[PDB]
């Protein structure tokens, strides 16, 4: 029910979509409002951008959930994380090394991935799953990016964990 | 003055022949021909960016007489306001003891919760702009997403096509001004942290003195 | 032919000579605006 | 190299979009946004770059050879940094050009204000139509009037200093980049710092002073 | 680019076609079109000159490695043998020539020996290189053997093997001109050219080559 006219909107009753959002890919919301994706190109250019931060988004947000989680479960605070380094792994016993290795590994599996990109499958893992597998991970990745952001607007504006504003909201 | 066709006024006057893209040739309001960068090549880009410089035309125009006109209400002692004739701090009188009234009388609002407010414009927000998106409603519009006419037109100046098109033209160019003026009051704000009418009644003492030169070195790095 | 560029030299990169300004004369660079 | 097909891409070995087909200088098939996807957008992009580098090129200069000037001991400037050299016209007796009372000795900085802005208009209008220095032929290569000494005379050099020019102006808005962000951390001159690095490399860089206090 | 032919780099760039002599027309590696003096306008004196460079120019490579080596190796201990002018008298020194630092491994004592050794080794070999024949099986080509001085098989392939040539007599003038830079600087400054690399890096602005020019003045 997540595709073609029948696809539920960013606005529900209201129905405007634009005539190039023709419900064919995932998520196909229909919220295109400034028109940034006229150009077919330009939209898949943006589909993969999406994916990709989607899935960043997600990593980055489990992995500064867990440490001030596991904290209070038994510096913890998610964006003071790097300057232990001047780090043992959870408490248990050269910033160039690191640097230089996480680099070249990262520029080896990214240059791979460039040389279906988008969904390559095979290595790295009924049709109708599928596709609604991917939708649940767009959806998963919009909210992961909205929880990203909040979050850094909260570590900019309050200097404190996330889960300790919600510890004291609560 | 032609504000239309290909001998109309441009952006750069003489120098202007050689920087007027190929896709902007005069056909709608506010055209002169400034378009460096290329944003709007493809015409759907083109009629999204119109309809989005309109509307925040209309919401800056209407901003402007918002943060403006208290304060010369307080200036000419029509009203007190406390703090609260500024555009920044006018947001802060709901947190006060005696809460936010309008004109400074507590029997006109006498409001003093901030959930109640912000629910009702959610939801008001959330019925216009949806209608506004949907283009049809209960109202009556002359079939235009843009310029609804009929209802939203009660006295019908809009009737003549050039009296329109120079309506068009002046609401655009006022639209435009207003924006202008909306970043300067906001960055006037964010540099100096006083009143607008403050800041013109500083420079009109001391025009050489009181500039915005003045404030060059307060964003400083120090070491 | 070579290390500089082939290139009546005005007084502008870009001008005419005025009409009463024929270029016979020893110094005439057409500047007389 | 450099053109065609085979011309080298941004990722080496590892590496590409359908209008990028290799004809303009600077090619090295990074889009990756999909930016560039309409050609009339797309010379727009290339003649924002060419501008860029440019201004680029001659900002980086002029941010390194002032206080190159006075930390050698060749000169007395009011502020050699060159983020505080705007503040010249606020001293005692103005601003002066390389220190010398009768070079300029500007004391307005109203009057700067007006003739830079006229100046600069009247010719970067002359740039987009065309005026003393020439007519506008090519938007961001006129030559001619603008290039005495010849040197982009054979197509083949031409093409070749054109690449060269876009690399370095690019490498300038990296440096630029660079420049602004060192101010607005470390706080003090771009030479300063290389020279502060140079000294004891080990111990005085941006982790080992700044990486921590930044969050 | 090109090194052959009538397109090929010369040693003026846009200025060098008014000074190329005719029979200059590039047929040999290494050609830029400098003769000024007219000093090859002679077929044979060409061939001649010719030799007498490459010979040079690989005694040059040989000579500017040989000098730059021993004072990266002081791994090792000379003191006063580490600069190259230096280490000449290091054999009249009573403690032997200690190669390496090792002081087993020549334990050169006498300078008559070694030097009646080097004359007819190389007596030997340059007279069988101005003969070009003998024991040793080659090409044929004086300027370039092969055969027993290429083991490795790298020049066998013409283009390559010209391509190569230019390389070699490229690097050969450079090392000569570097050459000439040692000896010059060894007469001016009596100071290693490591030592002068580090003192210019020093302060560059005075310590130039300008700083020791009033030194050869001559007093009344
Ligand atoms: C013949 C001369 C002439 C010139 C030179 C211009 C030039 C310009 N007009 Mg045009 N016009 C001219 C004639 C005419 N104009 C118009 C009608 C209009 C309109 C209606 C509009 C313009 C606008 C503009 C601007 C377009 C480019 C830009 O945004 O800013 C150019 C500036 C730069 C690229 C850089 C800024 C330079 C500045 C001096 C910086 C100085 C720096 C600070 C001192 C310190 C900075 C600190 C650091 C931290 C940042 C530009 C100032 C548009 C505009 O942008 O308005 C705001 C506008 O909307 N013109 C008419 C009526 C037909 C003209 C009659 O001949
Ligand atoms: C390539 C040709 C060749 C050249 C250019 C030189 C050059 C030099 N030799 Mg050497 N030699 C050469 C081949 C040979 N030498 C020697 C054996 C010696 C000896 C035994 C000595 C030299 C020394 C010297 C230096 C004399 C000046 C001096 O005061 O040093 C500047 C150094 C000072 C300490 C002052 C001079 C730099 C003499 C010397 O002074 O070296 C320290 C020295 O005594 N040479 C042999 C025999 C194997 C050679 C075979 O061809
Ligand atoms: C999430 C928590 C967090 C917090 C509390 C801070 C805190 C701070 N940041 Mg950091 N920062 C963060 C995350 C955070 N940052 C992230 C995710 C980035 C992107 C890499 C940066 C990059 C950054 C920059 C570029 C700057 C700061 C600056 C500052 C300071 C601004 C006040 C000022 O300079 O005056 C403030 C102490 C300023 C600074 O340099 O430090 C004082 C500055 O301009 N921050
Ligand atoms: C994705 C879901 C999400 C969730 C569950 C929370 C949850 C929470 N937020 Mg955060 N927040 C988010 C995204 C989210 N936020 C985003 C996108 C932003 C804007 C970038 C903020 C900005 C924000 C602020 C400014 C504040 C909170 C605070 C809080 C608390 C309740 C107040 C409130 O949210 O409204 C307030 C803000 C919004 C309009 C949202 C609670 C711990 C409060 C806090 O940190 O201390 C308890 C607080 O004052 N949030
Ligand atoms: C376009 C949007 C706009 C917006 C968001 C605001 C926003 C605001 N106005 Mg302004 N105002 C506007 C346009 C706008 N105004 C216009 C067009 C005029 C007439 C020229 C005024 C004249 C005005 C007066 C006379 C007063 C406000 C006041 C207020 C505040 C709340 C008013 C209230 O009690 O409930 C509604 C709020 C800061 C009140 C106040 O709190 O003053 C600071 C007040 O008394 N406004
Ligand atoms: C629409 C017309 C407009 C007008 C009439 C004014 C008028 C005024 N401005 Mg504002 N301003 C505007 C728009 C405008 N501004 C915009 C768009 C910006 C953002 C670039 C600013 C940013 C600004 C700053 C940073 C400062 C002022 C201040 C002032 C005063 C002195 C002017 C000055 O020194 O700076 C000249 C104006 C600009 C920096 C750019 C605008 C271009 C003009 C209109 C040409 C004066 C009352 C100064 C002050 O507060 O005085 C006490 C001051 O500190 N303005
Ligand atoms: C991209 C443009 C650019 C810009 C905007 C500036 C801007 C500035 N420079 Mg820099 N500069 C640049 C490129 C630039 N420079 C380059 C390429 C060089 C190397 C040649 C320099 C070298 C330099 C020096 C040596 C000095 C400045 C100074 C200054 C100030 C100008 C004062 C003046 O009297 O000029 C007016 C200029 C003219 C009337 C023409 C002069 C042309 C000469 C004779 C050639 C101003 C902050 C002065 C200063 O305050 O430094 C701290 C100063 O003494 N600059
Ligand atoms: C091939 C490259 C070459 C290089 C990289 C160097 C490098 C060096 N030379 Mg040597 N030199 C060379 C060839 C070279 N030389 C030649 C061919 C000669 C003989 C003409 C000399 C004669 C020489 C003298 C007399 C001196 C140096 C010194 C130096 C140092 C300072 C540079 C300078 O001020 O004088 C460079 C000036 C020249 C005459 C060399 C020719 C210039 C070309 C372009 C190189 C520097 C480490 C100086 C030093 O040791 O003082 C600390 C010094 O006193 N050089
Ligand atoms: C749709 C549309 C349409 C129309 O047409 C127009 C418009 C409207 C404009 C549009 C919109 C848009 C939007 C809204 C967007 C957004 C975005 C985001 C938010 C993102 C994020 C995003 C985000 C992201 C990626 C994030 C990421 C993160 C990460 C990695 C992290 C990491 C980490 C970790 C692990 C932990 C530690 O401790 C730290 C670190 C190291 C740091
Ligand atoms: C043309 C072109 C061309 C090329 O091609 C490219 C380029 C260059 C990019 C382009 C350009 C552009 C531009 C310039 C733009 C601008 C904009 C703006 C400024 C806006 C504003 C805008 C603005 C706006 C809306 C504003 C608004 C406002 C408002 C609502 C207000 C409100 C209020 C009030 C009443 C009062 C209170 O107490 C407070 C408040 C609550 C706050």
């Amino acid at each position: 029910e997540w595709y073609g006219p029948n696809r539920p909107q960013f606005l529900g009753p209201f129905s405007n979509p634009p005539s190039y959002l023709k419900g064919e890919f995932p998520g196909d919301y229909g919220w295109d409002t400034a028109g940034l994706s006229a150009d077919p190109e330009t939209f898949a250019r943006y589909r993969e951008l999406e994916v990709i931060h989607a899935r960043w988004a997600m990593l980055g947000a489990l992995g500064c959930v867990t440490p001030e989680l596991l904290q209070r479960n038994g510096e913890a605070v998610w964006f003071k994380a790097g300057a232990q380094i001047f780090l043992d792994y959870l408490g248990n016993p050269s910033i160039v090394a690191i640097l230089l290795t996480q680099l070249v590994l990262m520029g080896l599996i990214e240059g791979y991935r460039v040389n279906d990109a988008l969904y390559p499958g095979e290595a790295f893992d009924d049709p109708d799953t599928f596709a609604e597998l991917k939708v649940k991970e767009l959806k998963n990745g919009r909210l992961a990016m909205v929880s990203m952001l909040g979050f850094g607007v909260q570590g900019l504006i309050t200097r404190k964990g996330p889960i300790e504003n919600l510890a004291d909201h609560l | 003055v032609e504000f239309y066709g290909p001998d109309r006024a441009k952006w750069l006057g003489p120098f202007s022949e050689g920087s007027v893209p190929s896709y902007l040739k005069g056909e709608f309001p506010g055209d002169y021909g400034w378009d460096t960068a290329g944003l709007s090549a493809d015409p759907e880009t083109f009629a999204r960016y119109r309809e989005i410089e309109v509307i925040h035309a209309r919401w800056a125009m209407l901003g402007a007489l918002g943060c403006l006109t208290p304060e010369l209400l307080q200036n000419n002692g029509a009203a007190d306001f406390g703090e609260a004739a500024v555009w920044f701090k006018a947001g802060a009188s709901i947190f006060n003891e005696d809460g936010l009234n309008y004109l400074g009388n507590p029997s006109l609002i006498h409001a003093q919760s901030i959930v109640a407010v912000l629910l009702t414009q959610l939801v008001i927000m959330g019925a216009a702009e949806a209608y506004r998106y949907s283009g049809e409603g209960p109202v009556e519009t002359s079939g235009d997403s843009l310029y609804p006419g009929g209802f939203f037109d009660p006295l019908g100046l809009a009737d003549d096509p050039d009296t329109l098109a120079e309506l068009k033209v002046k609401e655009i160019k006022n639209g435009r001004l207003a924006m202008f003026s909306m970043f300067g009051f906001f960055v006037q704000g964010l540099v100096t942290g006083k009143s607008p009418l403050e800041n013109l009644a500083d420079h009109l003492a001391e025009p050489s003195v009181n500039n915005g030169f003045a404030s060059a070195t307060k964003f400083l790095p120090l070491p | 032919g070579a290390g500089y560029r082939q290139y009546d030299a005005l007084w502008l990169p870009n001008t005419e000579r005025p009409a009463w300004l024929d270029g016979s004369l020893p110094g005439d660079r057409g500047f007389d605006p | 190299e450099f053109y065609g097909p085979d011309r080298v891409k941004f990722l080496g070995p590892f590496s590409t979009p359908s209008y990028l087909k290799g004809e303009y200088p600077g090619d090295y098939g990074w889009d990756t946004a999909g930016l560039s996807a309409d050609p009339e957008t797309f010379a727009r992009y290339r003649e924002l770059e060419v501008i860029h580098a440019r201004w680029a090129m001659l900002g980086a200069l002029g941010c390194v050879t002032p206080e190159l000037l006075q930390r050698n001991g060749a000169a007395n400037f009011g502020e050699a940094v060159w983020f505080k050299a705007g503040a010249q016209i606020f001293q005692e007796g103005g601003l002066d050009y390389l220190g010398n009372p009768n070079l300029v000795h500007a004391q307005s900085i109203v009057a700067i204000l007006l003739t830079q802005v006229v100046l600069m208009g009247l010719i970067e209008g002359y740039r987009v139509n065309g005026g003393p220095a020439g007519e506008v032929v090519d938007p961001i290569y006129p030559g001619e009037a603008f290039d005495p000494l010849g040197l982009a005379d054979d197509p083949d050099t031409l093409a070749e200093l054109k690449v060269k020019e876009i690399k370095n102006g690019r490498l300038a808005m990296v440096s630029m980049f660079g420049f602004f962000i060192q101010a607005i951390v470390t706080g003090k001159g771009p030479v300063q710092n290389l020279s502060d690095h140079l000294a004891s490399p080990s111990t005085d860089n941006f982790y080992s002073l700044y990486a921590k206090t930044l969050a």
